[PDB]
């Protein structure tokens, strides 16, 4: 019938945490000095929050 | 002689200027773009519609990239000119952003009214009024169309068009809720109009129409789009008086980059007062003479630019415990915040504090991250309300920490604060980095 | 203080500032070529006075050129508010020619129709004072005019006309000048006695270039994008009392066009693009026992009272297909401008962009009526049912109906802006497409 | 709709769209520094009055400065319409000093010219508001005056002082007190007997950055391209009824100048570059039985009214040649203002540019007076016949007359706005200029 | 005259089953509502006696919304709505039904 492949909620792209990842990422990459880390690593820093994609078979 | 004698005066302090010239002014290179085409297409509004009715529209895909997006409206006076304010913005209560299910952005009447008093000027600040009221001394029943383009931001710059052909599976829809009352069209002051009409709306969108290429890589590649969102909180107003200036803290309940804060004392019986009432031309109903009252504005003339009916005496924000700036008065964030960041003029009662160096554009230029800050707080100072409102002699001729007694029915607080968040649109799929 | 800030940061902050790219607080500023600018006179060919026709070669005093101004003194012929942007009115038109080709032209209801939409502000006002009297001058009162060209070259640097490059040719301005000037030389229909004929001067600011930019415009080609303006008269689809007039007009436009503009008028009185009325500024002596709705209040002959002007809605179709919806007068009048212009429209007048924003130099998006069979301007008029000469009939009145003096308003002026190339080669110039 | 557009592609949309290069629809912002910005109050040295010169040591809180705002606290000395921008006159003016070397000075007059040229719109009325009171107060009122500082720090980020990187020298403001301001403690020449002494505070705007950016000011040495304001007053060759005054005056400017400014002015009636007159708005009474042509309405002293202005005509000479033909005075006054800054100017003040854009920062033609031996400024004035307390001969009259009270405007203040370079380097600075 | 608002940061702990609130007259226990010259409403409330500075205590809680307080309510996490706003009705009769 219909084609919609989404689910329309936004839980795909949203970071909906607290501000508890900002902690992980002090925790997550070393130096918790994150004032001029993210200012040397931005692509490094970039890719390190990005998605995960589990497809379906349908 | 004649412009020769100058191009020859060269020397030692013209070498940093045209030395090793790099630029001229008189061959302008333009630039080839991708061919696009723009179209205004009216939208279907589900829901009834009328005062108090909240509809929607669901944004269909005509073309690929949406940009400005005007709401119409048609509304009929309900009393003589000098009664209504700002009408339109003030009908539309509020607009919500939903893209894929979740809310980007939202934006309140006020906020419309804040957001001009702030950021529009000039020429644009006079066609925006003729766009939401009546200002050529019209009477009751007559009848225009108003129309009430919507500020976010990609409704201000091409540069953030929503890409509609890379949200395949996701739909963008806008949530608008009329307001129940509108002054000097179905209400004056607390009073009903009897026979008032409800207003006709219509919403229309401006699309872009990309040509194969462009379309091609929207529809293909991941975006990842910097966007504006406003916050918004009510608070109670300290209520001030004549025997004390009231001070305050409000906890700012904030998060992300934001460009800057704004914030307005209003009273909410007016849409729009943002200052006390007063026997002095245009600062209240009848003003200036004997049939004059202070308990109701002029609504033609709300706005005011006299700063010695706004409440508010003096401010500053703490962030975390600690102080962000000295106290400053209320006219700092009246006239010096806009004066160095917007460029316009800022009517009494409504204030700006800027985190950035110009909020009033899309490139950020500063901002404060306020999902690091525990206990964002803006403390604030009130005036001393001893002025007889209805006597000049006290409401011109006065002293800078006192406003009118008519000032204690500012009893609103409007903060807003504009802040950045980044829309990643992936495989037809969108919504926010941050929640 | 300002640190509490500064540490205020984290993941959230990384799009804005990691590896930054930019400041704010260090400008390198650009090393540019050698020039001066030099304001000369020109020479008027020709007999100057009201009616008449004369021309100016522009000199090769210096290289390239841009601006132009054309200075004319008039008298009043009347007291103040008689008079609407006269020297306007005056300059009735000026065509561009060079190499003996005609590269664009003006007409004195563009000069008002731009002005309308384009200018703005104090840029608007100080626009104003160059070409009327806007202190409360009395008859008899002396005022030299500036009248600013609005030819590509006469808006930017960037498009300054490269004389130098253009050795072999010629580069000519001819003026008309209007036989009649409101509150000048004629009220009205009537002449006024005494009436100065004017004086004229064109004067044109030349840039003088050093000898590496003078060279290199001398003898490499040039290919300057540029702009022109089309224009086509038209008789309106008269407004009525009784009904809603309608109008298709096919236009004979051509080339990437940037925007349409248009507007209704009534001939007799230049600026008049709305209906007179008995209301405050809306005619002569309104709002007063001696208010008559035959004759404007000249000093305020515009207006932002919409409920004069007479356009109901309007669509452009091409080819038979709807270019977009129906939209009405005041979705022209107001909306048009506010997104693509920033100032604001008087009444009557009326823009329809194709361009995201037409009052640049840079393309943003153009209409190409070169291939365009049928580009067709469908306009449908107000129903004239309002007695002028009552102000509550006017300013109570309801969106679809207008002021029967609006019927008055039988010209329109349809114009068009687009996208041409001045090409300069081997010391001669002329347009690559016609 | 749109679509036909697009498809409709032909040989003249390959100038505009052939091997595009660039899209609208999509912006990257360009990211920037982490910075945060914070307005600090200054110790003022001296006491501050009327008449009196004060100073104050720009503290090292933040890593460089931007704008500067000077608060006054005034009271009226008489009821609105008495005063004219009384803050600017209060400041009579303010020199800038780096390692004791002075870099630049402004003058009351200057802001007002200044004010008259470049700002425009909403940023001039709003301006207008932090100098003034526009709101009809009355006497004994008391208003909190901002005047934004117009040193070439104070306009753009771009130049923000690196503070940083003077680690030995000082930065300092000195800033002289009118003996008098109208309306405040002064109406005309009288004294107001019980006038209150202003109240003066500094406020420099910090900009605190980040440790990348603060160590690399810190350490690398600094050219910043500045303006600086040249002046010289003179004596006017004040016109009359019975003649057409001349004047030349050799020009004392040295450095490439970016434009002239000058006006010519009552040496007693702040803001005033015009003269009296029995219309409207053009002197104390206008319009009624007491109108007097020897008193302005001072809250209306400026106006657009050039037939009160005296200059009929001027050229500028260099090296004892015409620069450019002879133009009319109003050429200066309107055209000039017209073509380089987009504004309107008030009669009374000229403007001739040298420069294409000379109201930005980026150099757009400079005329360089270090090597014009001989510039001249050449004025020819209007003839002082007619009586100014006659409108039909004051509203009715030629382009080549003035007012009888236009031989009032005795003085004449002449500017030049130049470029100059701000060296920084190893902790120290000055400039590389000095004529 | 006008409309209160209050935000409320919740120092909460642990993972909650429920949030419930009352709004109340400090004085009277278990008054949640307002008073008023109803039944049931006030001391003396239906005669010359009424009073609504104190409430008929024995009936002091009531099902009569029109004197509850609260007009809407949402609850945030880190700023996000975690649920639409709803209104007083809604946490008074929807939730517990």
């Amino acid at each position: 019938f219909r084609d919609t492949a989404s689910i329309g909620f936004s839980d795909t792209h949203q970071d909906e945490k607290t501000l508890r990842f900002l902690k992980k990422q002090i925790s997550q990459f070393i130096k918790h000095l994150k004032e001029y880390y993210p200012n040397n690593e931005l692509t490094k820093k970039l890719v390190m929050k990005y998605s995960d994609v589990q497809l379906l078979p349908y | 002689a004649g412009g020769l004698s100058q191009l020859v005066a060269y020397g030692a302090q013209d070498v940093y200027l045209t030395g090793n010239p790099q630029i001229t002014f008189f061959k302008t290179v333009y630039r080839r773009y991708t061919n696009f085409a723009i179209e205004s297409i009216q939208q279907t509004i589900n829901g009834s519609v009328g005062f108090g009715n909240k509809v929607s529209t669901q944004i269909s895909r005509n073309g690929d990239l949406i940009t400005d997006i005007v709401v119409e409206f048609v509304l009929t006076k309900g009393g003589n000119g000098g009664t209504t304010y700002y009408p339109a913005e003030e009908l539309l209560q509020d607009v919500e952003l939903e893209i894929g299910g979740q809310r980007i952005d939202k934006h309140y009447n006020d906020w419309f009214r804040t957001y001009d008093a702030l950021f529009r000027m000039n020429d644009d600040r006079y066609n925006y009024r003729r766009m939401t009221d009546w200002v050529n001394n019209e009477l009751v029943g007559a009848q225009k169309r108003f129309y009430v383009p919507l500020i976010f931001f990609f409704n201000q710059t091409p540069g953030l068009a929503l890409p509609l052909i890379a949200l395949q599976y996701h739909e963008v829809k806008l949530y608008f809720t009329l307001a129940s009352q509108v002054q000097g069209v179905n209400y004056n002051g607390s009073s009903a109009i009897a026979g008032a009409a409800q207003p006709t709306m219509s919403v229309w969108v401006d699309y872009i129409f990309l040509d194969t290429q462009e379309r091609t890589r929207f529809a293909q590649l991941p975006h990842e789009y910097l966007i504006e969102q406003l916050q918004f909180t009510g608070s109670e107003t300290a209520t001030p008086s004549a025997t004390t200036q009231a001070s305050q803290n409000i906890r700012l309940n904030f998060n992300h980059p934001t460009k800057y804060l704004a914030w307005n004392f209003n009273n909410p019986t007016n849409y729009g007062q943002y200052t006390a009432l007063a026997n002095i031309p245009g600062a209240c109903s009848g003003a200036g003479t004997a049939a004059a009252t202070v308990t109701t504005p002029d609504y033609g003339n709300t706005g005011t630019y006299n700063e010695q009916l706004a409440v508010l005496d003096s401010a500053k924000i703490q962030l975390n415990g600690q102080d962000r700036f000295a106290t400053r008065k209320g006219s700092y964030f009246n006239k010096v915040q806009p004066y160095q960041s917007i460029g316009g003029v800022t009517p009494a009662g409504v204030y700006l504090y800027s985190f950035a160096l110009k909020p009033a554009g899309r490139q950020p230029s500063g901002t404060c991250n306020f999902s690091r800050i525990d206990n964002a707080t803006l403390s604030l100072t009130y005036k001393t309300c001893s002025i007889d409102a209805t006597s000049p002699a006290a409401v011109l001729g006065n002293t800078e920490t006192v406003t009118a007694n008519t000032a204690t029915l500012l009893t609103a607080l409007n903060i807003y604060a504009k802040n950045y968040n980044v829309l990643r649109i992936m495989s037809g799929m969108g919504g926010l980095a941050y929640a």
